[PDB]
């Protein structure tokens, strides 16, 4: 709400993910989303910044093999 | 990560229900230091892996993780080289036995399902260790079309539109996941390009036509062929010019 | 720790240490080099004499697994001999079934799978020898394959197995093997073995030389004494 | 202890409505929170 | 065959809504052979797309009459598809706030179909909706009688989320009957049941 | 191979390895089975860690005969070994008696195989539980085969992750008069409580058994059932 | 780096003549190729001249459809230089004032205000175009 988002950003894409993340994680995702916008000399965070920020912040190694289920 | 007895030394359950020996076999896939990428298009399937020849003394024509299991089925092996060859020889035997016993070429789904079945016995019997290798088959089915199947040390197997196994499997999975989300039925050229790009973007190598092996199967020619250095150069030139 | 006492046990890092320990037995043996030149393959073994009581020819590290395939070994000699008969019986069975000399690529792939089969179960131990198989034919051409205790077989232009493998590989790289012939390479194989030999360390070695090429009509044989002594003089002269 | 926690929660519910006397509604709503929710 | 008309109806969506309505109706009135796995898929899809359009045009005779016309059709498609079909069409009519006067009639007809097909879970949702229709039509006495039967059935199966809605309807029905003691008692039960589960934000707002 | 049993009795009189095999079952994806009046439903959470997986390539609800179906919760590879054994056992029954194998007979034959790996030499127990559903003599059948080899006849049960809560959910939502379609609705609801994310037609697998036999519902069919949930 | 400079000084006048002769769709492809070499070379001044060049050709030739398509296209190129796009938009907003045809001016304004959305380096321009759009 404090960030200049674009209307193309759908926050439900990252909310619905099954990653068990904290508020600091969510703050980091949004924080890095504006990091990419700042890097590209932008002031509006598009969906691609959020997609890259989410992937970088989570960086969850699989740590679970599929044959267990 | 609790332990009780020999649950770390033989394929028996841990207190929390884990086969550590089978898990340790997965880490053996990364021992070779190579990453394999398989991408399935609308009418083709491509397996691409990096080839490393540390010294000019080694015959580069013999360093191949791409194996022609059948005339119409080919695989890319990642992990321990010795264990990989054993699976390939076994896969060739089962493919030949299927043709003899049943009269038609073995489906790709059934080929690894037997290999996954063979590798599962190693995960139940404690006298042998699981093979520290991962097998990715590609082949054109009569009806289902292009197929890509990974074949893990634990006997797990699944169909894949785009899979990868090796050191950079998780980083290459994310790249392929992003591309398939775009929902484009790639042509043969795009599928090779996205296969080469996936290995290139994750490893950051900017491949020469001597550091990657590309094997393709197409609907028009349902035969497994190893791309020549000249043929790989054509895709590398095309990728660079865009 | 218990993670290295069986070949059927993986380390938590996914490494079979029993196989790796068998690799160390090869690295404790004397150096054997093999160079694939334009028209054949030449084998050279630094054969130390452990005592003057051994006759000239004892502990032959150069075998003839077929009439067209040689074998240079390093590591446990008993395991090296056992793998020699496995190669001999593999080559014999190939001729008795398909009717032609066994391709070296298939011979290497067949013996390596036998080597690999001893790296999976606790009921057997990995073979403590690494060996090179070299062959020449008019159709297939000069081929040189090296098989390690793990069961890994790669083709080579020049290979070294033993404790001075790293030192010998640097010397092999200086060669233009793809253009020179067996006659020019036997002198080079002699020179490389003499360079990597350590006189202050274990000394009194014997130069064992063998080759297969178009000059032997695709037949593996010991280099004749006249050529072997000529290469020895050249190798000794190269040390100044 | 769960029975006791229901009582202390029933008193809380009266406070949420700024009441002084705990009603039967509060005890029932405390029962649902203590048992079913937790 | 009929699939082309579906795209033509889809193409006419950008045009007047009633213009596309004729295309979807013709498929709906189109008779079908024994199975026609392609046609029944289009016919069911057209009936769902036609009713969705009517939710904007507001034609009771075409929306209410659609449900009454297609009862023979529901014996051809799979039971899950038919149940989804009744739920979708019936929900659209009642989300349309136009009080045509027959809402309690075809909703009761739907419940009779639910009882015939032994779709219990479908019947409970319609009954809970029928109670709301009764309250909105001022059939207070009938609303309580239907709700009382529903309360016992939902209590046995521990369907608390649906239970809270029925108790609120009973609470609102008593309040409209100017019975504060019984409206508060029904509201008390709804609040207690809601406290036992997680309330979706719509249900919490209705309770509050 | 090893000729000594890897499963032994603890001092407290427990087959500790069997309990650890059951711990793997509790870590598998949830599996729910409901025996309605006119049939049995088998449902499971077939959720992949990425879209790159082909959902239809491998099925968790696999037919054994024209009237018997399997769903598991536990280790994927071990389930396929039991699927092949169940199909082989079903055939061996069929050649001798020229009659489809009864559901209770296959479970007993399959559970005997599971018991062997808890006593045989050099092998570990199967880390899966099998929910066997069938139709014989005009009556629906639902069985569960634990890793130990014990088979239980269930009116409605849940296995895998969050199975304890799913079992209690069924106690308050199952009646013997329930119909097959309501069983599918109750089965998907049972999966929903343990489910994380959203349930599409591809991330769950539903299989039903009736007088017509056992068939695995196509993703299109599961979509219609799923729409009734919401 | 590998600064092109006089390389574009040889093409640009030659491309200017061919545009007047009538060949525009072919030369923009030629300049698109030349832009790609410069953009990859990270030649700020040369790439700026090309982007400013192409919009001039589509303006003087009254190719309103091609001008708007080019403005969108050359702004969306991979790793486009931010200063070069600034010069293109600064030169393009000059054409906004000159144009008196309202529907044509509005489409160029909508196109230009879309390629300048959310970007700091062209935030002054998008403001002035927003002011220009409001007055219209």
């Amino acid at each position: 709400s404090k960030m200049n988002l674009s209307e193309e950003v759908d926050l439900e894409d990252y909310v619905a993910r099954p990653d068990k993340i904290s508020g600091a994680d969510i703050n980091s995702i949004c924080q890095e989303s504006g990091m990419l916008a700042v890097r590209e000399n932008r002031y509006i965070v598009l969906a691609k910044d959020f997609e890259k920020a989410y992937k970088t912040v989570i960086k969850k190694d699989e740590q679970e093999h599929e044959f267990y289920k | 990560g609790s332990s009780a007895g020999f649950d770390r030394h033989i394929t028996i359950f841990s207190p929390e229900g884990r086969l550590y020996q089978v898990e340790y076999a997965f880490k053996a896939i990364n021992q070779g230091g190579l990453t394999s990428v398989a991408v399935r298009g609308k009418d083709c399937a491509v397996i691409v892996t990096q080839k490393k020849v540390p010294d000019k003394l080694l015959d580069s024509s013999t360093v191949t993780h791409l194996f022609k299991i059948t005339e119409n089925i080919g695989c890319v092996m990642t992990g321990m080289t010795a264990d990989s060859r054993s699976q390939v020889q076994r896969a060739r035997y089962e493919a030949a036995n299927w043709k003899y016993k049943y009269g038609y070429e073995i489906p790709v789904d059934m080929l690894c399902k037997r290999i996954a079945d063979i590798s599962q016995v190693y995960t139940q019997n404690a006298e042998m260790r699981p093979l520290g290798c991962c097998m990715i088959l590609i082949g054109i089915d009569e009806e289902q079309g292009p197929q890509v199947y990974k074949c893990d040390p634990a006997g797990y197997y699944c169909g894949f539109k785009a899979t990868a196994a090796g050191v950079k499997q998780t980083e290459s999975t994310s790249f392929l996941e992003k591309k398939v989300k775009k929902k484009f039925d790639w042509t043969f050229e795009q599928t090779v390009e996205t296969a080469i790009t996936c290995l290139s973007t994750v490893l950051s190598i900017d491949f020469k036509p001597s550091e990657i092996e590309v094997g393709v199967v197409t609907v028009e020619n349902p035969k497994f062929r190893i791309l020549t250095e000249a043929e790989i150069d054509a895709h590398l030139v095309a990728l660079a010019e865009r | 720790t218990g993670y290295d006492l069986s070949a059927s046990t993986f380390s938590p890092d996914g490494r079979v240490f029993q196989v790796e320990y068998a690799m160390k037995a090869v690295e404790n043996s004397s150096t054997a080099i093999g160079i694939r030149c334009k028209d054949g393959v030449v084998f050279g073994v630094e054969k130390l004499v452990l005592s003057k009581l051994y006759e000239e020819g004892s502990n032959k590290r150069l075998f003839n697994v077929d009439r067209h395939v040689g074998m240079a070994v390093a590591g446990l000699l008993a395991d090296a001999r056992s793998l020699a008969d496995i190669a001999r019986e593999e080559a014999s069975n190939f001729r008795s079934n398909f009717g032609y000399n066994i391709p070296l690529k298939h011979l290497a792939d067949r013996v390596a799978m036998y080597v690999h089969a001893y790296t999976l179960y606790s009921a057997v131990r990995p073979f403590g020898c690494s060996f090179m198989l070299g062959s020449y034919s008019v159709n297939d051409g000069a081929q040189l394959y090296m098989i390690d205790p793990s069961g890994v077989s790669y083709g080579y232009w020049g290979c070294a197995i033993g404790k001075a493998r790293q030192a010998a590989k640097t010397e092999i790289e200086k060669l233009q093997m793809k253009e020179m012939t067996c006659r020019d390479i036997v002198k080079e194989v002699a020179k490389i073995i003499y360079i990597v030999h350590d006189e202050v360390k274990d000394k009194a070695f014997e130069l064992e030389l063998s080759w297969v090429g178009e000059l032997t009509n695709g037949r593996h044989e010991i280099v004749p004494k006249d050529i072997r002594e000529e290469a020895e003089k050249y190798a000794k002269e190269s040390l100044k | 202890a769960e029975v006791k926690g229901v009582c202390t929660e029933a008193g809380m519910y009266a406070l949420r409505e700024r009441r002084v006397h705990v009603t039967q509604e509060d005890f029932e709503m405390a029962v649902a929170k203590v048992m079913q929710k937790d | 065959a009929a699939v082309v008309e579906f795209q033509r109806a889809q193409s006419l969506l950008s045009t007047d809504r009633e213009a596309s309505i004729d295309i979807l109706h013709s498929i709906v009135k189109r008779d079908i052979q024994e199975n026609d796995e392609e046609a029944v898929q289009v016919k069911e899809q057209s009936i769902l797309e036609l009713g969705s359009l009517l939710a904007k045009t507001g034609q009771a005779a075409e929306l209410g009459g659609l449900l009454k016309y297609v009862r023979p059709f529901l014996n051809s498609i799979s039971k899950a598809k038919a149940a989804r079909l009744v739920r979708s069409l019936l929900d659209l009519f009642l989300d349309m706030e136009a009080a045509t006067g027959q809402e309690v009639e075809l909703c009761l007809e739907c419940i009779e179909w639910a009882k015939s097909e032994k779709r219990t879970f479908l019947r409970q949702a319609l009954e809970a909706r029928l109670v709301s229709l009764y309250f909105d039509t001022k059939r207070y006495q009938e609303a309580l009688h239907l709700g009382s039967q529903l309360l016992r059935e939902l209590k046995k199966m521990d369907d608390k989320a649906l239970l809270v809605e029925v108790q609120l309807l009973e609470s609102k029905t008593y309040h409209a009957l100017s019975n504060l003691p019984k409206a508060r008692a029904a509201l008390t039960s709804a609040r207690t049941t809601a406290n036992a589960i997680y309330c979706p934000p719509k249900l919490q707002a209705t309770l509050d | 191979g090893y000729s000594f049993s890897l499963t032994t009795f603890s001092p407290s009189g427990k087959l500790v390895q069997i309990e650890y095999a059951l711990a793997a079952v509790a870590g598998g994806a949830p599996s729910v089975g409901i025996k309605a009046a006119n049939g049995v439903v088998l449902a499971t959470e077939k959720k992949q860690k990425s879209i790159l997986y082909d959902e239809r390539s491998v099925h968790k609800v696999e037919p054994i005969t024209k009237h018997i179906g399997l769903v598991y919760s536990g280790m994927g590879p071990d389930y396929r070994v039991l699927v092949h054994r169940a199909r082989k056992l079903a055939q061996q029954y069929y050649l001798v008696y020229q009659e489809p194998i009864p559901t209770a007979q296959l479970v007993q034959r399959v559970a005997s195989v599971m018991q062997e790996y808890t006593q045989s030499g050099g092998v570990r127990p199967f880390g899966v539980s099998l929910l066997i559903c069938g139709w014989n003599e005009g009556r629906p059948y639902l069985f569960q085969s634990d890793p130990s080899g014990a088979y239980f006849a269930w009116k409605a049960t849940a296995m895998g992750k969050n199975y304890v809560n799913g079992k209690t959910f069924l106690e308050k939502r199952y009646n013997e008069d329930l119909e097959l379609e309501d069983a599918i609705h109750t089965a998907i609801l049972t999966l929903k409580e343990s489910f994380e994310g959203q349930m599409t037609e591809d991330n769950i697998e539903v299989g039903i058994c009736n007088e017509a036999g056992f068939r695995r519902l196509t993703p299109t069919e599961v979509k219609d059932y799923l729409a009734a949930i919401a | 780096e590998v600064d092109y400079s006089a390389t574009v000084d040889q093409r640009l006048p030659e491309c200017a003549k061919l545009a007047k002769e009538g060949r525009l769709q072919e030369v923009i492809e030629t300049l698109l190729s030349l832009e790609k070499q410069t953009r990859t070379a990270s030649d700020m001044v040369s790439t700026s001249r090309i982007l400013v060049a192409v919009v001039k050709m589509c303006y003087e030739a009254k190719e309103w459809d091609l001008l708007n398509e080019n403005i969108m296209l050359l702004s969306k190129r991979r790793s486009q230089l931010k200063q070069a796009v600034a010069k293109m938009v600064q030169q393009c907003c000059t054409y906004v004032e000159e144009i008196t045809d309202l529907p044509i001016k509005l489409r160029l304004i909508d196109t230009l205000r879309m390629v300048t959305e959310g970007k700091i380096y062209v935030e002054i321009e998008r403001a002035r175009l927003t002011k220009t759009l409001a007055t219209i």
